[PDB]
């Protein structure tokens, strides 16, 4: 008891991370409000292009800790490129964010801080290029609800 | 890392040849379009080197490295000298930079 | 020479009273191509892959009390399945600690983005909607937005 | 070169070496200007009529809180032909510092960023401009953290 | 955009006020003119009728319409904000201005 | 109850800036000892020429600050002209002055520095000539007392 | 002073009436053109006062000073109230402000 | 900002006319008293140029620009092209500049 009805045929994805991935920023694409169609690949955690030309990336990663243990925390989230004509992997987009300024239940209790950071950029990528989106901390993601973490490009 | 010049820290003696070698680790940018610019010790604007008399340059496409090789060399001439190159595939154009610094000593003037 | 395919880019009134209630008949704002903008809820005209974002600033006078926790999310309720589901979303707390005591009044601001790539249907309603309309910086120039494109 | 060209874009990022000031880059790996788009003064120049996507994101750290309590804010403006006055097109601000700079434990570098975006109707000549109000805390050590560009869908 | 002319008045009772906005936009049009009467201090807003006694001297050349409003006394006193629907493409919207006219 | 005696003058200017306004440089004219007559406005912190001539330009600038931090601070004064003719902002008078070479004090109190800067010179200007007096920190302002913060111009 | 209002702080039953006087020292500044305004509590609109009915403003050119009775003293006008007049001599225009604050609480009511 | 020299950096062939146009873009200098200025690359000195022949004045008032011309480009064709006007208002007299270097192979 299923069909399809429309075409479409930009290369579209748009994965969000696992629920049931406890400590780690897997990514997945058979979930309600998801895409990736049209050739796209993910291969180990990284998007892999599949033709040259324009493409939109856009990511979002939302951080939640229940407390602050010590000042210095950094939240860091990187969106990275590896090309065939350079093989070291760059940025393309990056943000930080620091959520704790001192404080540190000096007198307060287990405050519920929660900051989110996205990133998004046009970049002209050719065939084959490697892209993968990042997080230095995967213990603070808080994928509980709905659409908080994603990661998604696509062909203009 | 998107050029690379071998030569860092050199010290050659007034009189001398320093090669300073570059090459290309992004396939887009090409030998052909190389150009080097020093920075002279204690100012701050960076000039342009050009390309005639003690500076001759070798240029190896096949392997995608340039150097430049300075004569005559004098105690005047000591600061950071970087290679450039003009990359260009699709709709991009950049330029890719190194760094590389000199420091040369004079041989005084045995005065009997 | 003209312009094709569903867009739209809304704009809250500033002379709305602590509610977020979505204009079109301003300067920089569209809304065209078939894109009906009904019950604060943006409808989709025509199948395909839309490009949906939308932006709130919060702003308080003061940190009230103990942790008031600022969300905004794009929702969707779609022909085939009619239930209104979160496609984007995002939490923030404007205030960790330190309630003005004695001391004069410090206004925060914070601001929240949302932007993805989704597959929409004939007849799906999205709504941009916060939780905490009271703190909402509508002030001139665009500080909060909501918008989809048909790519 | 194997691949076509298409319509206006640009992409365009912060000069890491000019510290003290918000240059905006092409001639840089990963970045772009193509197809009409035209940099003249810190300025994306319009090509063609239509409709495009402006977008743009800041970063910014300093070291320590201090007690000047300070608004950071980042615009993308529009200055056209039809309507010669800036307006503003795309806004959002933030208030990172509220405690006083530390008097027992110090140095304590803050980072918060800002990010921008929206599809708008542009006009042949407009002049888009993306600036901040105090381009003392830009932090373009790392690659891409500050940026700015338009495509034309 | 909109050039509002009467700025501040503060007339007398019995007076003739000229109500004209100048357009700066050139996606604005002289052909849709309309204000916003206020009716003294209230906390809401009302309108105000056109077409025949209350017509303007539009001039698209000064891109200027007015207002002719005549037996001031005190219920011709209020906020006339002024307004206009610019058009060029996909584009509609409309614009408000700015002038009071007080009379005593 | 008051009264005036004899003007009879020529284009003048001399604003004063906003004591209770926070981090910002906005111009008053509408307080004692200020002055904005004979055709000077004040459209948007420029002042208007109202007549083409000979002008004399000033501003003071009053910079404090209760701490030294490590980040190369250089405070700038500049004010410029944008002109009918020549549509392109350009400086007339500049200074530039650095408040404090001294290495990030690890403690003193605060060490609560001050730092002025004048600008001043005749210039011809032109009918319509927008001349703007701006600072490149506005957080280190002293708009406390008065006459500390001014900018003006008078018509020789 | 450049004008001072004499009441600083007022404690006031329940719907009374608070009188705050305004005296002008500077002779650039005309009784001719009086204005007033209140804060309320943690509010920040500055809000004009209307010359009329339950605010009355008496003006005596003499002394140069001016007084605002306020009667049916509701208990959400807790804040400070300034005065203000404009000045003008020859080529120069100005305006002056002052400062104080009232408080009035409530009463019993006799619900038994 | 004032006056933009359109033949910037200029990389000719030996025997090929290159053409160096200055616009201005400060509308107070005028093109009639037009003035140019050469240096050629290896010198430290500015010298002059007087346009006979070779050089044309293809000046456009229109646009308020002025243009030159070289002709059979030598071997030791080897100059900075540098642009100047004898800018004039009421009182004021200044002068404006552009910039541009040539390279010959």
């Amino acid at each position: 008891r299923s069909s399809s009805r429309t075409p479409s045929d930009k290369p579209v994805a748009h994965v969000v991370a696992n629920p049931q991935a406890e400590g780690q920023l897997q990514w997945l694409n058979r979930r309600a409000n998801a895409l990736l169609a049209n050739g796209v690949e993910l291969r180990d955690n990284q998007l892999v292009v599949p033709s040259e030309g324009l493409y939109l990336i856009y990511s979002q990663v939302l951080f939640k800790g229940q407390g602050c243990p010590s000042t210095h925390v950094l939240l860091t989230h990187t969106i990275s490129r590896i090309a065939v004509s350079y093989q070291t992997k760059v940025n393309l987009l990056s943000a930080i964010k620091s959520p704790c300024q001192r404080e540190t239940p000096e007198g307060a209790e287990a405050k519920p801080w929660y900051e989110p950071i996205y990133l998004g950029g046009v970049f002209q990528l050719e065939k084959g290029d490697r892209l993968s989106a990042e997080i230095n901390r995967p213990d603070y993601l808080d994928f509980a609800e709905s659409g908080q973490v994603y990661f998604g490009i696509i062909a203009l | 890392a998107r050029v690379d010049q071998t030569p860092q820290t050199i010290t050659k003696e007034t009189g001398e040849s320093l090669t300073i070698n570059c090459v290309l680790r992004d396939s887009h940018c090409a030998t052909s379009s190389t150009y080097w610019y020093r920075k002279k010790s204690g100012s701050t604007n960076e000039e342009s080197i050009s390309k005639g008399g003690r500076y001759v340059e070798t240029v190896n496409s096949g392997s995608k490295s340039f150097s430049l090789r300075i004569n005559d060399l004098t105690v005047e001439d000591s600061g950071t000298y970087r290679c450039a190159s003009e990359c260009q595939y699709g709709l991009a154009e950049y330029d890719v930079y190194g760094g590389g610094t000199v420091v040369t000593v004079n041989a005084a003037a045995h005065h009997h």
